């Protein structure tokens, strides 16, 4: 099963693997037991040039994991800026959210990555979307006093 | 109860631990060859306590330095104070933990732990009275946080009868973004809340909050952040290094700001807030209760105090010290519990740090602290939630229950602050 | 002729013992080495100072004392100050870790290790005793050592000396100058414990005397140095029956006999006066009738509570100086037309009087100026209840939220003693109100 093995060379960063997998029949959209597929993987480990590779090959942007989770979730929660900016040139669903109520905007923002803030707000991240809790990204830079947080979400 | 035996841990634990030496040394009137050539006696009446006397009357830290990573080893002798280590109190590794607390803790760090407890025992036997133990390390990575807690355990089985007290560097996005931190500070904390009696939380947040909004450094670095903890970490010794009035020892300072057991994480703070190359009592007093000079991201008007105590250093009145410490006390009530009556003690000290006329050093043990644990927590449950890079602790040993374990014990220690901060004295 | 043994403990005790036993030497003539040339029989004797001076064959007087500490700093400065050939260096005990402000430590684990020890050397004491009526014992209530280490003691003291008078100096807690928070905890619990074991225990209030200080002798932030003086002051005009010739509270029965009514209100307050600054060496020389008058302000007293509040069950007056009997009947004869004089009707009215013709002695160095005459008061009162309540209400605030408890609990203690301590001092403040 090529599904698998495509699956464990996106996480790895296995780029010559990648390109031979994909061409004797390797199911681009295979999903692992919780519904990762390989671009949710080469997102999270940030391997930024097979993203762009299964892009050009019919990954869909907006796959969800059993939690919902889209590559964009989790691209903005470990703290890679380039491939975010690439899935949102892709298609990415800025607004997408997971069985938490947490958009990518949310997980930037708790987990410090300024940069990719401003990038999501640029593309039109809703401030106004809560979480399952009921807070919005401004409800957690001010519980959490971060100023620079909250300075650039009341740009 | 005299000599303290310090053990500094990795990366953080190391150069926050040199910083120490070098500027404890400077007020003692101690030399990086290790001979005293201070103008007042008052210099040696304490000495002994962090001191080892050798022949030719030099003076040798009971300092034990530890890394996984060995190049650590060399950025250390390579320092001002670098030589005045002993070359025998050097236990060192061959491979890194790679901010895994796994490695530290279970597999790469475990191997190197029972050559450290040899060179704790040596030091802890050549002791009159052994008071306890002082660790410096960082939570955020592998072997300050991994390892070090390991060594707290292990030295808490054999010494079970003395004190145990850290300085602990808490991590932040703003200056280290590695995501991976609060799952290493969330399984310390849950480490640290069981096997210390005092721990002094010094966070990185807090630290580069001052550097950027109050110091004006748009840029802080490591250099810069060390400032702040080492001016910190000199006044918390304070009264452990000068005789003063009081006799204070790490258990007198454990029975009177300790009033419960998990209860132990103290926010220090100082003034004047100062840079590198770059004052009255009313205004010393003020500033030192200030939330822009606590060293712990917090606000300390979002809690109440459970227990304080505060080192003036330098010449001054103490009637007016006595008076200013009772105004503020009085206007702002409503941030002491009224449960623990005389809650605020005070020390004076003659000797004050470099480059200061005066000083003052704030250490307290508010309900505001929940706020800190808080923020870890929430990064943490973010990344657990995902259960993003999990493979790197469970093959290294571990169980994903101690994950479930830690975010449990850490959520349960900030519902015990807001237990305390909501009761009455009736 | 019957000795007394004088025991210190801790810090409070040590210190405080140092400035009476300097005081005693001055009030005698001896000399810091021990000599004494008014002394014509060498080498022994039948004397009253003899109850708290012994001899050697050199003529050498000294002290029937014992000072105790689980560290050694403070008393390693009477062994290198002015008096250390004074006392049998035997007598002076150290340990090496001390009990950290908790009962507990000095009571069950670090003070055990040294009470069989302090126990010998007291015997050493006694053994040399024609006829011991007893126990002086001085101690802080606070401190760990002065609250857990003198409850041990005072219980195998019972033991051991079982027919044998003991006598407390104790020191209550002032927010002013105090070392821990948990101060209340220490003094309810060796409250407790001691009550059974002590038969009179004179409290002496920090507070008190730290406004006597600031008040009577200008002195902006006293020291223990300045507070220490003062005491000693006032513990010797409450020794003096002892050591010298007298009519009055002459051994330690007769303090049971006069001031102890009952056997668990034994906590007398005593009254000193005057109490005038050394620099104002000219001053006017005060009447016994303003002596007098001065015993019943509540300004100086040395346990701070209010007598206009509570009843008498006994008053004993005792006087130092160019005091006239005449003039003290006359004085007391006025104070008794006065409403605030309350006694219990089951007690009599009586006012006891007892006058040493020697004016008080001033130590070189000291803030008090010299007086032809001085009084110190000792009188049993239901007001003193007051300084019970005010320990109470602190107890209480932190034992409600069992706050500090562990650290009690980790040193071989049971949770249930702080109760049963606090029982017991419950039962104390209802035995003042059924007094009256
Ligand atoms: N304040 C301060 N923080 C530091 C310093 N060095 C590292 N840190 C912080 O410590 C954390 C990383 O831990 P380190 O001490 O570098 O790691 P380690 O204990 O050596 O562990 P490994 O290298 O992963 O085996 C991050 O949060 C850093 O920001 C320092 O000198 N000062
Ligand atoms: N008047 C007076 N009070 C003192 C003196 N020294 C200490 N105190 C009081 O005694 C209490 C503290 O007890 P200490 O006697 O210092 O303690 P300790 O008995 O040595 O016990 P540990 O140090 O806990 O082992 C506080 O209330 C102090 O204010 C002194 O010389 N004079
Ligand atoms: C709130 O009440 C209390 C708090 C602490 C007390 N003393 N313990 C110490 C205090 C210190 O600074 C003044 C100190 O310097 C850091 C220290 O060095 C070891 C001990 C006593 C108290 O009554
Ligand atoms: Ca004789
Ligand atoms: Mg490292
Ligand atoms: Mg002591």
């Amino acid at each position: 099963d090529l599904g698998k093995k495509l699956l464990e060379a996106a996480r790895a960063g296995q780029d010559d693997e990648v390109r031979i997998l994909m061409a004797n029949g390797a199911d681009v959209n295979a999903t692992d037991a919780s519904g990762l597929t390989p671009l949710h993987l080469a997102a999270t480990y940030g391997h930024l040039e097979i993203v762009e590779v299964l892009l050009k090959h019919g990954a869909d942007v907006n796959a969800i994991d059993i939690m919902g989770s889209t590559p964009l979730h989790l691209a903005a929660l470990i703290g890679h800026l380039e491939i975010v900016e690439v899935l949102l040139k892709h298609g990415a669903d800025v607004n997408a959210v997971d069985t938490w109520g947490d958009t990518p905007l949310h997980l930037a923002a708790i987990m410090g990555h300024l940069e990719i803030v401003e990038v999501l707000l640029k593309h039109g991240a809703d401030v106004n979307a809560q979480d399952k809790f009921g807070k919005t990204a401004f409800d957690i830079s001010i519980d959490n006093g971060n100023e620079d947080l909250a300075e650039i979400l009341q740009k | 109860m005299r000599e303290i035996v310090h053990i500094q841990a990795g990366q953080c634990g190391n150069q926050i631990g040199a910083k120490f030496w070098e500027v404890i040394s400077d007020e003692h009137g101690i030399d990086p060859t290790g001979s005293y050539h201070g103008d007042s006696d008052l210099q040696l009446e304490r000495i002994n306590v962090y001191y080892n006397e050798a022949t030719g009357n030099k003076y040798v830290p009971r300092a034990i330095l530890v890394d996984l990573e060995p190049g650590t080893m060399d950025s250390v002798r390579s320092g001002p104070f670098g030589q005045i280590f002993r070359p025998d109190n050097f236990v060192f590794g061959q491979s890194g933990a790679g901010n895994n607390w796994a490695k530290g803790h279970y597999t790469e760090g475990a191997e190197l732990v029972d050559s450290v407890l040899d060179v704790v025992r040596k030091e802890s036997e050549s002791c009159d009275c052994l008071q306890g133990f002082q660790l410096t390390h960082s939570l955020g990575g592998g072997t300050g946080s991994g390892m070090g807690t390991l060594l707290i355990s292990k030295i808490r089985e054999e010494y079970p009868d003395r004190i145990m007290n850290t300085f602990s560097v808490m991590p932040s996005p703003k200056v280290s973004d590695t995501v991976v931190e609060p799952y290493n500070a969330t399984l310390s904390v849950h480490q640290l809340v069981e096997n210390t009696d005092e721990t002094y939380c010094i966070d990185n947040e807090a630290l580069y909050d001052i550097c950027f909004r109050t110091l004006k450094l748009t840029t802080p670095t490591y250099g810069d952040l060390n400032h702040l903890v080492s001016a910190t970490m000199s006044g918390v010794t304070t009264c452990l290094r000068f005789p003063g009035q009081l006799n204070a020892d790490l258990r007198k300072l454990a029975v009177n700001m300790v009033p419960f057991p998990r209860l132990h994480f103290f926010m220090p703070g100082f003034a004047p807030l100062t840079s590198r190359g770059s004052l009255t009592v009313p205004e010393l007093t003020q500033q030192m209760f200030d939330s822009k000079n606590m060293m712990a991201a917090c606000d300390p008007r979002h809690g109440r105090y459970l227990t304080v105590a505060a080192i003036f250093r330098g010449r001054m009145s103490m009637k007016e010290v006595d008076e200013q410490m009772l105004n503020v006390q009085n206007k702002n009530s409503s941030y002491f519990v009224e449960w623990i009556p005389n809650n605020v003690k005070t020390a004076v000290c003659d000797i004050p740090p470099r480059g200061l006329k005066m000083s003052a050093t704030f250490i307290g043990n508010s309900t505001a602290i929940q706020e800190l644990f808080k923020r870890i927590s929430e990064q943490f449950t973010a990344m657990f939630r995902r259960k993003a890079f999990l493979h790197w602790y469970t093959g290294e040993g571990m169980d994903e229950m101690e994950f479930t374990e830690a975010e449990s014990n850490m959520n349960d220690l900030v519902s015990e602050y807001q237990q305390y901060q909501d009761a009455t004295a009736d | 002729m019957r000795e007394c043994i004088s025991i210190h403990v801790g810090q409070a005790g040590v210190q405080i013992g140092n400035a009476c036993w300097e005081l005693y030497c001055l009030e005698h003539g001896i000399q810091p080495d021990g000599q004494m040339p008014s002394d014509k029989t060498i080498g022994g004797g039948d004397d009253s100072f003899n109850t708290f001076f012994s001899e050697t064959g050199a003529g050498k007087h000294v002290p029937r004392a014992v000072f105790v500490d689980l560290e050694p700093t403070v008393i390693d400065e009477v062994r290198t100050g002015t008096y250390r050939q004074l006392f049998h260096p035997e007598q002076l005990i150290t340990g090496k870790e001390d009990a950290a402000n908790n009962y507990a430590r000095g009571h069950y684990t670090i003070g055990k290790e040294i009470i069989d020890l302090v126990l010998d050397r007291i015997r050493k004491l006694a053994d040399q005793c024609t006829g011991l009526q007893g126990f002086l014992v001085f101690h802080s209530f606070g401190g760990g050592t002065g609250s857990g280490f003198t409850s041990l003691l005072m219980e195998r003291l019972s033991v051991d000396y079982g027919k044998k008078s003991k006598l407390e100096f104790s020191i209550y807690p002032a927010p002013q100058v105090s070392t821990a928070v948990v101060e209340p905890y220490n003094s309810i619990l060796t409250t407790h414990t001691t009550l059974e074991h002590s038969d009179c225990a004179f409290m002496v209030d920090n507070e008190a005397i730290y406004d006597i200080c600031r008040r009577n002798l200008d002195i902006e932030r006293p020291t223990y140095t300045n507070l220490n003086r003062l005491i000693s002051q006032i513990v010797s005009s409450i020794t003096a029956s002892l050591r010298f010739d007298g009519a009055l509270n002459v051994d330690l029965t007769e303090f049971q006999t006069n001031l102890v009514p009952y056997p668990r209100i034994h906590f007398p307050l005593a009254t000193y006066a005057p109490v005038i600054s050394a620099e104002k060496a000219y001053h006017e020389q005060l009447s016994v009738a303003e002596i007098t008058n001065a015993c019943f302000e509540p300004a100086n007293q040395m346990v701070k509570c209010d007598p206009r509040h509570g009843k008498y069950m006994a008053c004993c007056l005792l006087y130092r100086g160019d005091v006239v009997p005449k003039d003290v009947n006359a004085a007391i004869a006025t104070i008794k037309t006065k409403r605030s004089i309350q006694f219990v009707d089951w007690c009599p009215t009586g006012f006891k009087v007892g006058i040493n013709y020697q004016p008080p002695t001033v130590v070189p160095g000291g803030d008090l100026a010299k007086v032809q005459r001085a009084v110190c008061m000792l009188s049993n009162t239901t007001a003193i209840a007051e300084a019970w309540a005010r320990l109470d209400h602190k107890f209480d605030l932190m034992y409600a939220k069992r706050a500090f408890v562990h650290w009690y609990v980790g040193e071989g203690m049971e949770e249930g003693e702080f109760s049963e301590a606090r029982e017991d001092m419950a039962a104390l403040e209802k035995d003042y109100e059924e007094v009256g």
